[PDB]
C-alpha cells in the first residue's frame, strides 16, 4: 500500500557526489527495512544497499560496487530515507529505484521488494 | 557470587554471534536478540 518518490538524480560529472531521497507516504517506514538498487537501461535491477528498521552499521548493508563511495541514513519523523553518493563513476548511470517491505531487518542477501518508487535517473557523465 | 546462595538455577540453550552481547540484555534489540533470544527488562542471572 506503501507508494515512494525518489528525487534527487541528475546530470552529474564524474567523481562528484549527489543524494537521493526516497519519500515515503501514507505509510510509515519506521518498523520497516528499506533497501535501495539502481537500473541502467539493458542490465536488471541491481542492489545498491539496504537499511533496516533500526538504521545500524551491523544491519546497514551495502553493495560491493557502493562499498565506501554510497552512503545512506534514514528520519523516520519525515519517513525518507536518504542515499549519499560519493565520488560518483559513470558506471554508477542508472535509474535508481528504493524498494520496501514489512520486513525490518536487512541481510547481505535479502533486500525488501514488495514495493517500488517510480525511480530517479543518476546521470555521471560530462 | 562466587559464594551466594542460591534457589531454583536453570541453565540456557542459544547460541549468538557474539557481537551483540549488550543487544541480549534488556534494552536493546537486534537482528538476533530482538526475534531469537529476549530477556526481561528485569532479569535475574549474569551473561556467561
Amino acid at each position: 500500500q506503501v507508494q515512494l518518490v525518489e528525487s534527487g538524480g541528475g546530470l552529474v560529472q564524474p567523481g562528484g557526489s549527489l543524494t537521493l531521497s526516497c519519500v515515503a507516504s501514507e505509510s510509515s517506514l519506521a518498523p520497516y527495512r528499506v533497501a535501495w538498487f539502481r537500473q541502467a537501461p539493458g542490465k536488471e535491477r541491481e542492489g545498491v544497499s539496504c537499511i533496516s528498521r533500526d538504521a545500524h552499521p551491523t544491519s546497514t548493508y551495502y553493495t560491493a560496487s557502493v562499498k565506501g563511495r554510497f552512503t545512506m541514513s534514514r528520519d523516520n519523523a519525515k519517513n525518507t530515507v536518504y542515499l549519499q553518493m560519493n565520488s560518483l563513476k559513470p558506471s554508477d548511470t542508472a535509474v535508481y529505484y528504493c524498494a520496501t517491505d514489512l520486513g525490518g531487518y536487512c541481510s547481505d542477501s535479502n533486500y525488501p521488494r514488495a514495493w517500488w518508487g517510480q525511480g530517479t535517473q543518476v546521470t555521471v557523465s560530462s | 557470587l562466587n559464594d551466594l546462595c542460591f534457589t531454583n538455577v536453570y541453565a540456557d540453550s542459544f547460541v549468538i554471534r557474539g557481537d551483540e552481547v549488550r543487544q541480549i540484555a534488556p534494552g536493546q534489540t537486534g537482528n538476533i536478540a530482538d526475534y531469537n533470544y529476549k530477556l526481561p527488562d528485569d532479569f535475574t542471572g549474569c551473561v556467561i
